[PDB]
RNA sequence: GGGUAGCGGAGAAAUUCCAAUCGAACUUGGAGAUAGCUGGUUCUCUCCGAAAUAGCUUUAGGGCUAGCCUCGAGGUAAAGAGUCAUGGAGGUAGAGCACUGUUUGGACUAGGGGACCGAAUUCAGAUAAACUCCGAAUGCCAUGUACUUAUACUCGGGAGUCAGACUGCGAGUGAUAAGAUCCGUAGUCGAAAGGGAAACAGCCCAGACCACCAGUUAAGGUCCCCAAAUAUAUGUUAAGUGGAAAAGGAUGUGGGGUUGCUUAGACAACCAGGAUGUUGGCUUAGAAGCAGCCACCAUUGAAAGAGUGCGUAAUAGCUCACUGGUCGAGUGACCCCGCGCCGAAAAUGUACCGGGGCUAAACAUAUUACCGAAACUGUGGAUGAACCU
RNA sequence: AUAGGCCCAGGCGACUGUUUAGCAAAAACACAGGUCUCUGCAAAACCGUAAGGUGACGUAUAGGGGCUGACGCCUGCCCGGU
RNA sequence: UCCUAAGGUAGCGAAAUUCCUUGUCGGGUAAGUUCCGACCCGCACGAAAGGCGCAACGAUCUGGGCACUGUCUCAACGAGAGACUCGGUGAAAUUAUAGUACCUGUGAAGAUGCAGGUUACCCGCGACAGGACGGAAAGACCCCGUGGAGCUUUACUGCAACC
RNA sequence: UGGGGCGGUCGCCUCCUAAAGAGUAACGGAGGCGCCCAAAGGUUCCCUCAGAAUGGAUGGAAAUCAUUCGCAGAGUGUAAAGGCACAAGGGAGCUUGACUGCGAGACUGACAAGUCGAGCAGGGACGAAAGUCGGGCUUAGUGAUCCGGUGGUUCCGCAUGGAAGGGCCAUCGCUCAACGGAUAAAAGCUACCCCGGGGAUAACAGGCUUAUCUCCCCCAAGAGUCCACAUCGACGGGGAGGUUUGGCACCUCGAUGUCGGCUCGUCGCAUCCUGGGGCUGUAGUCGGUCCCAAGGGUUGGGCUGUUCGCCCAUUAAAGCGGCACG
RNA sequence: CUGGUAGUUAUGGCGAGAAGGUCACACCCGUUCCCAUCCCGAACACGGUAGUUAAGCUUCUCUGCGCCAAUGGUAGUUGGGGGCUUCCCCCUGCGAGAGUAGGUCGCUGCCGGG
């Protein structure tokens, strides 16, 4: 006597590195659908559109023009 | 009677009733309210004899405005079934009324007249009241 | 306006083609859109399906291409049949006793007519109830020998709660009846006549009473419901008319009602239709430009009969002689008139007619009240009609037409 | 006296009879069949001490891995906990109409109509879990060299647990019912004794190593049962309200704020007048202030209505509005606030303060003493761990 | 002391009989009668691994099986499916 | 006129079969949800699972009468065997220890035992059954167990037998 | 699985519930999937939508033109969410990277599995070059093992040489959809029933709740010969009780006997009779309604197992309920 | 002064009005060549400068639209405590959205001509 009932598994999006944590090469800093976080210094798209780093740095999540953000990699 | 002619989803959560109005606490239109002095749901039935009830005193004098719309829906179950297989058929519309609103207008009567019809129209409903003027 | 369908049979009827359109009408005052109609020439109803199975192929196929949600059927249906016609068609199903309990429930606004509704309308599901039994029987519960459950079975019980509402209803009903003998008092205690408009339904009832109280009424402001609507009066009300010539009485309406109506209203209405029983004269209120009215006569006076209304002295009235061309309104031939409730002449005519019936006993009389102590003059000036008087010095001859209970009310006053 | 024997026999048929046993006899053996089910499982002290959750499962009252407990050993760029400062991701509460739905009143109107419906525009006003131009408090992830505080992690041996319960807060289903059901969050019980709620797993206070005829306090209390105030100051209640329950009704009582007349005499009473054209005019058998309609001036006067109520049948009659005098202190009109009143009905027996009983021994504000636990302290003992000599 | 109560009307079963030792004696079973079908004798059918038997020391007016159930009047349509 | 292989004939019919239903009409009775006779509107009769009748028979089921009566209105009395007292002999089911009140309330939501009150000198004998959720029988009804057994079939896989 | 059965469902993707990190249940609220594309992929170059108004009009509300306004009101193979105008949207040229061996480091996570990935080597496409390319704007379009078939192979080959047969790499055969798949292979009745358990779970009775039910009220349109309130009171609103129909599953399954009658009663008052009183549409008789009152009373029969009900004949009256439906 | 080329959340934009120049930059003229149109030398590409500031472009003025934006107050809310519990009240800390005072017709860097 029900029609509904039934859903999707959750896909753990969201931040997997903080901002000015300390980050190894090639790994993760935001999982997400689309592009809510744009790319920015040392820093790549995936095929899914995630954000992973491509050199060792300190993580800094900066601001593009008024309505958009996106995150870098500063090495030390 | 009050019903709204298309609705985007048939069954809708019951809400709260917490904190003052969010606006429409002031007479605007017309020169008398009626406002309540606590919260309660408002069905249509209500609120069509209510109308009723304060538009013959008058006898078709002046105008009068509605301030409220039954946007929810609510559900029921029958006599003699158990709980769970899904939600109940929708059954009415209510307006959720937190305290503070001004849910009646009168204009074009004088002082004695539009009194004594906001107090026949108070009786009908199920929320403590009071008049106000503008 | 929800969309519904139309259906029936012959059986042996004699107006088919016309007990058929009342069932469009019956619908359109319930508000709805009949879309087709349905009819089949059988001898007797079918006794699984009322329509035979055949039929049962093309409802479905004409309800589905015209997008209907209910089915009306001409005549009431058992309950075996009911239960065969749904799985047949998966669609609601009502029956011509259903439709008139969906017309008087939206149209009682006084629990004396809304007490009466309920009863009649649970005396309906009684016999349902095994239907409703029959279908919930599958979950009985089974098993066999308990030693530690109920009494008898599901089918007793669920039969008991519902004869248990019934007579609840019955014992309040019956207090009805007490409540409208204490309003009649002052009429019986007194012994004003009362004349009761009868008739069928939309036959110019309304009109009539609307019309002898405008004219010859003190509180003229007391007006009736009087519309084009099928069913607009569903209660009696009493109106004192006092003629010119200082002679009053009572004048009634009544409920129309129309054929084929339930067994189980006909109880209802012995109730509201008690003014009749005790009128001195009844106004038979007939639709003559109709050429159905005939038929209308015999459906009207068949449901007198159950309730009780009969030796009482009729006059039969055939409104709406405006419309018939050619038509010389008004009219007096044996007990019949013919005028137009519209008109002030047939209304004037009514009334110089009805005088002959009631009041026909008031003869002729003299009297001499003298000047010094009257405070009598005024009594004739009211309860009679006088027609010269001559005030004397002695005091003041008088000649009217008193009652036969005010001669011997004044048997002191009179003078030869 | 004989015949038919259990994978069988007999049955005028009932699952009927075959040694008090028959939907498949009795006896011995396989055999201590198997039982994810119920019951039982025996001496003591010391240290630590849970779970009722996730995924999968012919799975749901069973099991496996993970989570939570315990014992042993390790290595430091000391990694665990709290707060402070700094930086971030995230759109909930709230709010708003800039998009999408729902929607009220007004103006005008495309379009059709020989005026009437009515698309779009604008003005003003609302609404939203699956709306957002905005957007917190908390929580979360990091950095630090800041200040405190004691854990974290890896490897290995041993488990139990996967029926949870109520209470506060945030939601769903339900009827904005349930000691209901299902999640998130915190607590207690489970596995927690002691004091208060009369009695009472889950509520409030608080964590029992042992002994004492020692002291100070927590929740709750100080008229008697029953330890400690018939305590102090200023007010309210008359209802046993306190110690049960709404819409609605009311000359209950207390405190404030407004506003008319008045010792050139206020209100209440008593004395006196209260009239004339005129029975105002229509209407009616009538209608003379008082069935109904229209009108509603003047005369004398200090006053007096073409009449407030009763009354006749029309009168007749009684009375009021109004004025003068008599006696001489205040008298009406409205708003707010506190505490009370009615609405108020059930079955063994007072029975909706634990009892007696209370007019404070009730309520509000403020102040001070005391009583009160296995809590904390004092004295004497027993013991575990860590770290020192 | 011992020793038929009777009458009117209806349902079921024709009748006498049999049945659940130990809850049901009946409308249930049996029955005489009706019908269908198998069997030419080392008969068909049944028991037994076989030998050997019952049928039967019988022979189609005989024997085994299915259904109906005295008696009276009757027993309609369909051979597509099995 | 469509489909099928063909569309229920005779007889009976609120029936051991009718839900609605106490169908409707007549009879019997002061009053008749039962009974008899009719109607047919057969939820869902019907011809060897036989249809419709039928004298005799029945510890068969159903309705009505005559006679008779303690079956009743409404209960008296009397006889015998128990029961009751005395002498002889002498068990059993049950049983945590018991100095074993009532009312209202509380509590695993129905208390002799808990709280507040109200009653109550100690010990027996003859009687009655309101409670000790009294005794007896590890509930049959209900659900569960990857329990059992008996039975069925165009469930799966096999075997006898026969061709 | 708010007892079981009937009904519905069983795997994967998107949104709300979900309480501003992640995660989070219910037989809670809405939808989709078991594919498609040889260009609907790659690369280089170029540009930009829906709609509205005005005119020609075959041709209208709507085809094809021209101008103006126009931040997305369009489109993005498909459901929804997030995103995209410096395209991820629309054209044209060339092509097959819809490549082979790999892969530091991360996310998710009980396991099995799933996801992202800079960069190295081999050999290419497009481009002048910089450079981009290991399918599609991103997230669904899919099932392990065992067993077989097809292609390749510098592997083994039971004395030796072969072979039969295996091994390794690539790939095919599942509505194993009950989608972590018991087997290559499977439906019903039990009232003739039996065993082990459970008040973890239903039927009677108790408990909580009071939608429903009974009773009592508030406002008052109206009915009542005029006349809201003698007597009723519609449309609406507020409570009390725990007798009805229900919801929940807290005690009882190592037994709490379940309907009507009979015998015996006893309590409540929301009073059927009798007692006292107010109002009356109270002339009198006969009545109606409300207030105070629980002290005693409150029938005999026909039909039905019936409670109930209908009927006959009486009575001052033939009350409604609680007590494990006493 | 002007041409080219970058940074910065429109305080930079939209709109309205005026002035300027062949030094630069454009409009402009032409299609033989390179090159091009699902057609069109419109665009793109190439070859030139008789005319022009009309527009592009630069500079100047504004608050009409847009945009940024306090202070005070308020909703909400962590922690603690109370009630007559559809919900409400008190203490401490944090603290919006809307509305408004007010601000805006940009501010910076490099290279080439005058
Ligand atoms: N042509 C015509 N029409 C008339 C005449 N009299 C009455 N009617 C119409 O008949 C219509 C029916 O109204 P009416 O008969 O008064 O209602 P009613 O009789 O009360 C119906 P019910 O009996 O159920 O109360 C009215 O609309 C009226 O105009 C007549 O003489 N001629
Ligand atoms: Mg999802
Ligand atoms: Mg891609
Ligand atoms: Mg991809
Ligand atoms: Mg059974
Ligand atoms: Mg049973
Ligand atoms: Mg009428
Ligand atoms: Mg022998
Ligand atoms: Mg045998
Ligand atoms: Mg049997
Ligand atoms: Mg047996
Ligand atoms: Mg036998
Ligand atoms: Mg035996
Ligand atoms: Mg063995
Ligand atoms: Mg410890
Ligand atoms: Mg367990
Ligand atoms: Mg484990
Ligand atoms: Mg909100
Ligand atoms: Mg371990
Ligand atoms: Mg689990
Ligand atoms: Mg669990
Ligand atoms: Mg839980
Ligand atoms: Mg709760
Ligand atoms: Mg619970
Ligand atoms: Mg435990
Ligand atoms: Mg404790
Ligand atoms: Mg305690
Ligand atoms: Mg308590
Ligand atoms: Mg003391
Ligand atoms: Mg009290
Ligand atoms: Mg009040
Ligand atoms: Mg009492
Ligand atoms: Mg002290
Ligand atoms: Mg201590
Ligand atoms: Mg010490
Ligand atoms: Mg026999
Ligand atoms: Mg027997
Ligand atoms: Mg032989
Ligand atoms: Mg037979
Ligand atoms: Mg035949
Ligand atoms: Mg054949
Ligand atoms: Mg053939
Ligand atoms: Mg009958
Ligand atoms: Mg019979
Ligand atoms: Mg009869
Ligand atoms: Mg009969
Ligand atoms: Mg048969
Ligand atoms: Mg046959
Ligand atoms: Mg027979
Ligand atoms: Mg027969
Ligand atoms: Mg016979
Ligand atoms: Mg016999
Ligand atoms: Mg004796
Ligand atoms: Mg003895
Ligand atoms: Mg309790
Ligand atoms: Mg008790
Ligand atoms: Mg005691
Ligand atoms: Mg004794
Ligand atoms: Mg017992
Ligand atoms: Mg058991
Ligand atoms: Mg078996
Ligand atoms: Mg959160
Ligand atoms: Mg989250
Ligand atoms: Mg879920
Ligand atoms: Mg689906
Ligand atoms: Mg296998
Ligand atoms: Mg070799
Ligand atoms: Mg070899
Ligand atoms: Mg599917
Ligand atoms: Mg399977
Ligand atoms: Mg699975
Ligand atoms: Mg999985
Ligand atoms: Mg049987
Ligand atoms: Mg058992
Ligand atoms: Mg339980
Ligand atoms: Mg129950
Ligand atoms: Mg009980
Ligand atoms: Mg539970
Ligand atoms: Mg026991
Ligand atoms: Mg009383
Ligand atoms: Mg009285
Ligand atoms: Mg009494
Ligand atoms: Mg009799
Ligand atoms: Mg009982
Ligand atoms: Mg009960
Ligand atoms: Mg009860
Ligand atoms: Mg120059
Ligand atoms: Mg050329
Ligand atoms: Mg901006
Ligand atoms: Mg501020
Ligand atoms: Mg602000």
């Amino acid at each position: 006597s029900t029609s509904n009932g039934r859903d999707s598994e959750s896909k753990r999006l969201g931040a997997k590195r903080a901002d000015g944590q300390f980050v190894t090469g090639g790994s993760i800093l935001y999982r997400q659908r689309g592009t809510k976080i744009y790319p920015g210094t040392n820093v790549g798209r995936g095929g899914d559109d995630t954000l992973f780093a491509k050199t060792d740095g300190v993580v800094r999540f900066e601001r593009m023009g008024r309505d958009k953000k996106k995150v870098s990699v500063y090495p030390e | 009677m009050l019903v709204p002619k298309r609705v985007k989803y048939r069954r809708e959560f019951r809400g709260n009733m917490r904190g003052r109005a969010k606006g429409g606490t002031e007479v605007a239109f017309g020169e008398y309210g009626l406002q309540a002095v606590e919260a309660s749901w408002i069905t249509n039935r209500q609120i069509e004899a209510a109308r009723i009830a304060m538009t013959r005193y008058m006898k078709r004098g002046g105008k009068v405005w509605i301030k409220i719309f039954p946007h929810k829906s609510y559900t029921s179950k029958p006599i003699g079934v158990r709980m769970g297989k899904g939600k109940g058929a929708p059954e009415g519309w209510v307006s959720p009324v937190k305290r503070g609103k001004i849910m009646f207008e009168i204009a074009g009567v004088p002082e004695d007249v539009a009194r004594e019809a906001l107090r026949l129209a108070a009786h009908k409903l199920p929320v403590k009241t009071k008049i106000v003027k503008r | 306006e929800k969309k519904v369908l139309i259906v029936g049979i012959s059986q042996k009827q004699k107006d088919f083609d016309y007990s058929m359109e009342e069932l469009a009408n019956l619908a359109a005052a319930n508000n709805m859109e009949v879309v087709g109609e349905i009819r089949q020439n059988i001898d007797r109803e079918n006794r699984a399906t009322y329509v035979g199975k055949g039929k049962v192929d093309e409802i479905k196929g004409l309800a589905e291409m015209q997008d209907a949600r209910l089915i009306i059927f001409n005549d009431e249906l058992s309950p075996s049949q009911i239960r065969n016609l749904e799985e047949a068609l998966e669609l609601d199903v009502m029956d011509r006793t259903g439709l008139i309990l969906a017309i008087f429930a939206n149209r009682a606004k006084t629990k004396e007519a809304q007490l009466q509704v309920q009863i009649a309308k649970l005396q309906y599901e009684l016999p349902r109830i095994f239907g409703q039994g029959e279908d919930m029987d599958q979950q009985s519960g089974k098993g066999g020998l308990s030693n530690r459950g109920s009494g008898e079975k599901k089918i007793e019980t669920d039969r008991r709660t519902i004869k248990h509402q019934i007579r609840h209803l019955q014992k309040e009903l019956d207090m009805l009846v007490d409540d409208r003998e204490v309003r009649r008092r002052k009429r019986k205690k007194n012994e004003i006549p009362v004349v009761s408009l009868v008739g069928y339904t939309n036959a110019g009832k309304s009109t009539t009473m609307n019309g002898l109280v405008r004219a010859y009424s003190e509180t003229a402001d007391k007006q009736v419901f009087e519309k084009d609507m099928l069913f607009a009066t569903l209660e009696t009300s009493v109106r004192e008319i006092v003629l010119p010539d200082n002679k009053q009485f009572l004048l009634t309406d009544t409920v129309g009602f129309v054929s084929k109506l339930p067994h189980q209203l006909v109880k209802a209405f012995r109730s509201t239709l008690e003014e009749a029983r005790d009128a001195d004269l009844l106004i038979h209120v007939v639709d003559y430009s109709d050429p159905h009215y005939k038929t209308m006569m015999k459906t009207t006076e068949e449901t007198l009969k159950v309730v009780g209304v009969e030796d009482v002295p009729v006059i039969y009235a055939y409104n709406k002689a405006d419309l018939l061309e050619d038509e010389m309104y008004p009219k007096q031939t044996g007990n019949t008139i013919i005028f137009s409730a519209r008109e002030e002449e047939s209304l004037e005519f009514l009334t110089e007619v009805i005088r002959k019936e009631l009041f026909a006993s008031y003869e002729k009389a003299t009297f001499l009240i003298p000047f010094e102590a009257g405070q009598v003059v005024a009594y004739l000036n009211e309860h009679a009609d006088i027609l010269e008087t001559e005030y004397l010095e002695n005091g003041t001859q008088i000649v009217a037409e008193v009652s036969p209970a005010d001669l011997q009310k004044l048997a002191e006053y009179q003078v030869a």
